[PDB]
């Protein structure tokens, strides 16, 4: 009730607004209200809020990013909209008030909350198959790191209804995101939704490291692990390296705006060119964490569809291992125009062009897969295909702005913002759309509707590049980004094909509901009986679609790349044993929801300081930890009963399907 | 099982020490953004580091037999040993909040003079570590005392050891760039 | 045993404290020795600290628990140094010259 | 082709769109091959294909992989001598090899505007500038708020402006004309109208009527009390002229935030 909350901060007598504040309000009680229509609440609770299972954690995390991909793009449709209103001189909707949070909650969703958990929920699920492990490495810290990016989307949600967003860009530079420029909440929103996310990451990050490191097989080496595998373990490096400059750069914005000290300030001493500095430290790690595990989803899916063995696998690797540490060294590029001298951009702008060489070496080498195999066109292989077409326009587009004198003339504009559009709806967006499609039937035993999948494909692409393509053009044009009023008409008839090319994409996006309302209408009969429905040469094959939440009744034994390929070459590949062994198994938690719980409670109370009530939900999470730390009921045993039932009617569809 | 969580805490920590060079990047910059106010030769009073640097010392050998005394079957050394390390640590904050107190009361806090805004969030940022540290040494010291030297709690203790020596590695960075370097 | 190196990284890091922390109490002379001594037992004690304290190995996770290290360090040497000369060519720039 | 940048009209500009274009051309010996591979290869090596040869077991080749790395390898490197000479020779600062009495101009950003001094006349306007054609323009640019970026994007490089802080750009204009400026870097509710107008005239006879048309104004800046009163928040500013401006007073707005 107190700080700041005074019922004026709910936008009443703004009729966009209130349309989609109704829109989640009865849109979630309708959802609410079928759980407890069919009594589903005790099965939520036990099998999928309190799961340590990475199966059933990985989807959530794709459920999440699939649900903010719906409210990211829906305002993106607006600032098309917008564009082509403004320009040939019709100021209609969305005011500058309304419109500068939009790009700024577009960027924030569509970064944090969209392509991070998409990547992270498919490492979450295919990670511990690929090594032969049953589970991650830190269960229960597995539990955690999901509510923690449920609080960062809770967070930017109540924004839209509670209060405002931020109104600087989606990295919030400084003094427009100080206190003087900026007195509203919306910078706090977008404070503690970044914080409290975070954190949250930077767990999964640890996590992933040491159950790629520690938790693999016996047998498998370094260099016998899958490509997936080798591109998860160079993207959660980056995590763990570089989100700790993110957690320090946001809280000292923080203090600036809670404590009044001088970071970033013009006035006492603050130095606001350190915050750029700092801000995209993290900021070009963080979009080679996105990329990564990409680059991971193709390799497996292009061999696969070959019906071929990956080629140069060493030259592979070597290639994420030469970007793993690039990465760190180039940030400069987002900020040539600051006023560094001809030697500073010159060394963070040949060294930016030196990233794209082991980037090419990955993209020669999966054509190289598919020289001479027997190319099967999956709606996972039209991804593949259209991938390699679009992430090589834009990505050289980028190494164009590598170039400091080319960048003067091209900084922030509308050619930049055609470009990382083009590596993540090209590079990201497709390799989670190829992924969903390649391990849905691992995730849930039927496989996807391959009609529509590729209506799908079909206006994502080129429907992206009616989209961005007159972007490229009218960033040569001149037109900057973040324009909303009184645009210049000859931006015009260039913003209106923009336009249209986001109409296509909103098919695309339409055709995935169809897919994947029809795939469930039909899944008894598309089921994925035998476990691996294409030609699988990894290890997430070998077993039951979907898993037995063991993973694996025995630990397999790795001899070679492809472990599951070697497997049905050497003709033993499905081998019941004569006994089995009792296997140990975390439990579930509702600890971690009730420590996001109080940690969305202490983000909200932050925001609107309530100090009484940020205290409270600070000593909640504290308490919360410590008395977690006493329980002993952590670990328990599966009977041989229980294995033997399910490996036994595995076996059987194995009969049957002639193997 | 042990070594894993063991290992996994090693990452985290190595994570928490790019979190801490971020801050001394920040301070590297803003050491001469005073705006007319005190420098670091007006403010550092050298004797008082040199006695918190001792006592962040001390603590560390301490930890140190308490993990020896966990090595054999000695629980209530154990407890001795870590009684020691949580007073030399509470010594060690309290000389902190002291040092902050009188700078804030003498006008000298973090909203003037952003130099000083760097000071209070590097201190400020390593004394809540050890805050944190203190608090696990207490949650740690009850566990032990109830449950004895089970496999789960020797675990913690090496996991602790990691974290409270990591804490007296960062202020050999911190009286070095700041107090050091600041009162030449 | 174990005791004698928790011993003997206790009598060094009291030798690379006290040395820093006499030399600006006293003046010695000369500033650029201080400030190269300084750093220098900088870097000993926290190698120090490391071997006698934290007891890192090249042994002791199969190479793992110091490659890490080797590779933050590095990491930090890349942040810190990099940030540094960043903000000296912005900070000798945008001045009024 | 027409689009102020395939079609600059200052020097800057016409050497950013040969390095534009030079790039362009380096990278497209790479690219085109990647996509007509991708093309190709999917459609010679279709399983329903059973003309084309099928190597499950080929995964190695020296031949192969030496192209593949040494190819991105010869490009960059061709890449980075130019992206080094260049960076050198179109950087902001550097003044321009011309020697025919720069002209120097201080611009400073407001909310939501531009302000601009000419110190050697006398002269302030708001929202516009005047300059020679074929004259070197010595811009020296601040903020009174926050970050914005000066950009004439016919004319050539852009530069940030920050509070407290003086960056420096070096422009000229080959043609006459009047050039669209913008600001660059978002800042704030009026971002969108942060728009001014650049004239090159033909000669110095036509810009000096233009400073003796602006010190006609009744309109002076002569105190920081005017200047405040003008740096109060504004949107979409007409072009203002003022006669009498302060001797120093760049620096007076530099000096107000490091002092
Ligand atoms: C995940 C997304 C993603 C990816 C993959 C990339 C990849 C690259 N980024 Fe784009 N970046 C991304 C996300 C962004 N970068 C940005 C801004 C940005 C800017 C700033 C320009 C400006 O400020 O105006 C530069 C210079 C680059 C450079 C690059 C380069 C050189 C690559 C390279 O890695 C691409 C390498 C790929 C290539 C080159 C094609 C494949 C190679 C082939 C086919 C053959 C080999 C060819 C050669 C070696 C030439 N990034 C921004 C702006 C944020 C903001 O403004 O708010 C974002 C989000
Ligand atoms: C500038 O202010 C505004 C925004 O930024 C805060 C908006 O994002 C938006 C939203 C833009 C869109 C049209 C989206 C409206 C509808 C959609 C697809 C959102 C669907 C999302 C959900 C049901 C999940 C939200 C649930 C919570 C965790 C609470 C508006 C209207 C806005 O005025
Ligand atoms: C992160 C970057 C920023 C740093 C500052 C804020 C975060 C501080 C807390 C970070 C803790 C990191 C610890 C990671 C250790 C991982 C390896 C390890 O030792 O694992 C131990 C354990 C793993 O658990 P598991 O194996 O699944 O089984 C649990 C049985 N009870 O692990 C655990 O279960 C214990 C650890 C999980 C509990 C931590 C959750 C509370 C964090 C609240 C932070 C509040 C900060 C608010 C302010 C934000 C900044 C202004
Ligand atoms: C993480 C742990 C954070 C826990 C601390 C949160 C609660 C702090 C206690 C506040 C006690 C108090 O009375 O402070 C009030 C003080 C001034 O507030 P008041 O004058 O009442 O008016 C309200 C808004 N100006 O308010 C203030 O001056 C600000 C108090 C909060 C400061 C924010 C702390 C920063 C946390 C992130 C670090 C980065
Ligand atoms: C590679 C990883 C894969 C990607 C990860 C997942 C991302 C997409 C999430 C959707 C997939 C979840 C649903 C599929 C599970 C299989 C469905 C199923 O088992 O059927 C259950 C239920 C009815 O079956 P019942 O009779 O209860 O039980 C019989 C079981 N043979 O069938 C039902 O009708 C209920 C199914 C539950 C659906 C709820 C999930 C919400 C997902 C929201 C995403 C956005 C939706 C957009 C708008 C939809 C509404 C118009
Ligand atoms: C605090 C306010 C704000 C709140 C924010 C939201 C919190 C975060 C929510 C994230 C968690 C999402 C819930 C995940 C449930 C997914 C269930 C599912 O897909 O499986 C249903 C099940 C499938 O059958 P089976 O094959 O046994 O499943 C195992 C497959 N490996 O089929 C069955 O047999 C049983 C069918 C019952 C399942 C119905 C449950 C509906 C799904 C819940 C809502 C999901 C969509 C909305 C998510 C919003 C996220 C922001
Ligand atoms: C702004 C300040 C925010 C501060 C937030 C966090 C600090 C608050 C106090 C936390 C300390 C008490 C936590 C609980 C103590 C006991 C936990 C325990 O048993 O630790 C051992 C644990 C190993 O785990 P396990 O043995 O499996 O048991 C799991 C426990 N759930 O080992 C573990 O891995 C768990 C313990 C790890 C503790 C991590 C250290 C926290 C460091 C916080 C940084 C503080 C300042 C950051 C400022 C923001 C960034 C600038
Ligand atoms: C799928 C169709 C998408 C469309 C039509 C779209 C459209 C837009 C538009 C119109 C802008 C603002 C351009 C300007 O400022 O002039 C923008 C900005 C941005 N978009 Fe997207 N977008 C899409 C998807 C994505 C995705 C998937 C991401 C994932 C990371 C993303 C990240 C961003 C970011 C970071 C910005 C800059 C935010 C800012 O300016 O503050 N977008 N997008
Ligand atoms: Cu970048």
């Amino acid at each position: 009730m107190f700080g700041k909350l005074s019922l004026d901060a709910v936008p009443f007598h703004e009729p966009i607004v209130m349309v989609t504040i109704a829109g989640i309000i009865l849109g979630g009680l309708a959802l609410v209200g079928l759980i407890t229509y069919f009594g589903k609440w005790t099965y939520l609770w036990k099998e999928w809020l309190t799961s340590v299972d990475h199966k059933r954690l990985g989807i959530m995390y794709i459920i999440v990013a699939i649900v903010m991909l719906l409210r990211g793009f829906a305002d993106a449709i607006m600032m098309r909209s917008q564009q082509a209103l403004a320009s040939a001189g019709e100021a209609g909707f969305l005011p500058p008030h309304h419109y500068d949070q939009i790009f700024t909650a577009h960027g924030v969703i569509m970064i944090f909350f969209v392509a991070m958990p998409f990547v992270i929920g498919l490492m979450n699920l295919v990670v511990p198959l690929q090594i032969g492990a049953r589970d991650v490495a830190f269960p229960f810290l597995n539990n955690l790191s999901f509510w923690f990016t449920v609080v960062g989307v809770i967070l930017v949600n109540v924004s839209l209804g509670v209060g405002e967003f931020a109104q600087t860009g989606w990295l919030a530079y400084p003094p427009l995101s100080g206190i003087e420029y900026s007195p509203g909440v919306g910078v706090d929103y977008w404070i503690w939704s970044l914080q409290l996310s975070g954190i949250g990451t930077t767990l999964t990050g640890i996590n992933f490291f040491v159950t790629i490191l520690k938790m693999r097989a016996p047998g498998m080496t370094m260099f016998k692990m899958p490509v997936f595998t080798w591109a998860s373990l160079c993207a959660n490096v980056l995590i763990i390296a570089s989100f700790p400059i993110l957690t320090v750069t946001v809280a000292l914005l923080t203090l600036d705006r809670y404590l009044g000290t001088h970071f970033f300030t013009n006035d006492m001493g603050g130095n606001m060119m350190m915050y750029i500095n700092l801000i995209w430290a993290w900021g070009h790690p963080e979009v080679y964490i996105l990329i990564l595990p990409v680059f991971g989803v193709f390799s497996e899916i292009a061999a696969t569809f070959s019906r071929k063995r990956l080629f140069g696998y060493t030259s592979l690797v070597w290639a994420t291992v030469c970007i793993t540490v690039l990465s760190f060294i180039v940030w400069l590029h987002h900020f040539f125009t600051m006023g560094a001298g001809a030697n500073v951009n010159a060394f963070f702008g040949i060294t930016t062009m030196i990233i794209a060489i082991p980037t090419g070496v990955k993209i020669f080498n999966w054509l190289f897969t598919m020289y001479q195999g027997r190319i099967v066109f999956h709606s996972a292989m039209l991804w593949t295909i259209g991938f390699i077409v679009t992430f090589s326009v834009g990505g050289m587009t980028g190494v164009l702005l590598a170039v400091p004198g080319a960048d003067f003339v091209l900084h922030n504009s509308l050619f930049l913002i055609a470009h990382f559009h083009n590596v993540i709806i090209g590079g990201v967006v497709f390799g989670c759309f190829a992924g969903m499609t390649y391990w849905w039937p691992k995730a849930f035993g039927f496989k996807l509707n391959e009609t529509w999948g590729k209506r799908a494909f079909w206006f994502w692409i080129i429907g992206f590049f009616v989209a961005f393509m007159p972007l490229y053009a009218l960033g040569f044009m001149g037109m900057t980004r973040r324009l909303s009023q009184q645009i210049d008409p000859q931006f015009h008839t260039m913003l209106m094909i923009a336009a249209s090319g986001a109409v296509l994409i909103a098919l695309g996006i339409l055709c995935l509901v169809i897919q994947m309302y029809v795939s469930i209408r039909d899944r008894d009969q598309n089921r994925d009986l035998t476990g691996d429905p294409w030609g699988g040469r990894t290890l997430e094959w070998a077993t039951s679609s979907p898993p037995p939440f063991y993973n694996f009744a025995v630990v397999p034994h790795v001899h070679e790349r492809d472990a599951f390929w070697e497997m049905k070459e050497k003709g033993e590949a499905y081998k019941k044993p004569d006994h089995y062994e009792e296997i140990h198994m975390p439990k579930n938690s509702g600890a971690g929801i009730v420590i996001a719980a109080f940690s969305t409670i202490f983000g909200f109370a932050m925001i609107w300081h309530i100090w009484w009530l940020a205290i409270v939900g600070f000593a909640g999470m504290i308490i919360t930890w410590i008395v977690k730390s006493f329980d002993e009921d952590v670990d328990y045993y599966v009977p041989v009963a229980e294995i033997e039932k399910l490996e036994n009617q595995h076996f059987d569809e194995i009969t049957k399907a002639g193997l | 099982a042990g070594g894993t969580k063991i290992f996994g805490f090693w990452i985290y920590l190595m994570s928490d020490c790019i979190l801490f060079s971020i801050l001394f990047a920040t301070y590297a910059v803003l050491v001469n953004g005073t705006a007319g106010g005190p420098t670091g030769k007006d403010i550092f009073e050298l004797p008082f580091v040199l006695v918190e640097t001792f006592l962040l010392l001390f603590s560390s050998i301490t930890y140190g037999m308490a993990a020896i005394a966990m090595y054999k079957n000695n629980k209530s050394q154990v407890i001795s040993w870590l009684a020691l390390t949580w007073l030399f640590g509470a010594g060690f904050i309290g000389m902190e909040i002291y040092e902050f107190h009188h700078l804030i009361v003498n006008g000298m806090g973090p909203d003037r003079s952003g130099f000083l805004s760097a000071f209070f969030a590097l201190v400020g940022t390593h004394g809540l570590h050890v805050t944190s540290g203190l608090i696990w040494m207490a949650v740690l010291m009850v566990q032990i005392a109830r449950r004895g030297l089970t496999s789960t709690n020797r675990t913690r203790i090496m996991c602790l050891s990691l974290f409270w020596h990591f804490l007296d590695v960062v202020w050999i960075c911190v009286f070095t760039v700041v107090y050091l370097m600041g009162a030449m | 045993g174990s005791v004698k190196t928790y011993m003997t990284g206790f009598i060094l890091s009291i030798i690379l404290t006290v040395i820093p922390f006499w030399m600006v109490m006293t003046g010695a002379a000369s500033p650029a020795v201080i400030l190269g001594t300084i750093l220098a037992m900088a870097v000993v004690q926290v190698l120090v600290h490391l071997v006698c304290f934290l007891h890192m190995n090249t042994k002791s996770d199969e190479g793992w628990n110091m490659t890490a290290f080797v590779f933050t360090v590095l990491i930090i040497a890349i942040l810190v140094v990099g940030s540094i000369w960043i903000m000296w060519n912005l900070n000798y720039n945008m001045m009024m010259h | 082709c027409n689009s102020a940048l395939l079609d600059p009209k200052g020097q800057i500009g016409l050497e950013q769109r040969s390095l534009i274009l030079t790039a362009f051309g380096l990278m497209l010996i790479v690219v085109i091959p990647a996509i007509l591979m991708a093309v190709g290869f999917a459609w010679k090596y279709r399983a329903s294909n059973k003309d084309a040869k099928y190597s499950p077991n080929w995964s190695h080749s020296n031949k192969v992989e030496a192209v593949v790395w040494t190819v991105p390898i010869l490009i960059i490197i061709f890449l980075a001598v130019l992206t080094w000479k260049t960076t050198h020779a179109l950087e902001p600062s550097k003044p321009l090899a011309h020697d025919e009495k720069p002209i120097t101009i201080e611009v400073v950003s407001m909310d939501w505007k531009w302000f601009f001094i000419y110190p050697e006349q006398g002269i302030a306007t708001v929202n516009e500038i005047a300059f020679p054609a074929n004259t070197p323009v010595y811009f020296k640019v601040t903020s009174n708020s926050v970050m914005n970026s000066f950009f004439i994007p016919r004319l050539g490089s852009q530069i940030y402006a920050m509070a407290g802080m003086q960056t420096r750009l070096h422009l000229i204009a080959n043609e006459p004309g009047t050039y669209d400026g913008i600001s660059a870097s978002y800042s704030g509710p009026g971002f969108s109208g942060m728009k001014f107008k650049a004239i090159a005239t033909p000669d110095r006879a036509a810009f000096d009527q233009w400073v003796a048309k602006a010190k006609q104004s009744p309109n002076t800046m002569s105190d920081m009390a005017a200047f405040e009163k003008l740096a109060a928040p504004s949107e979409y500013n007409q072009v203002e002229y003022f006669s009498n401006v302060k001797p120093d007073l760049f620096a007076d707005v530099i000096n107000k935030f490091m002092a």
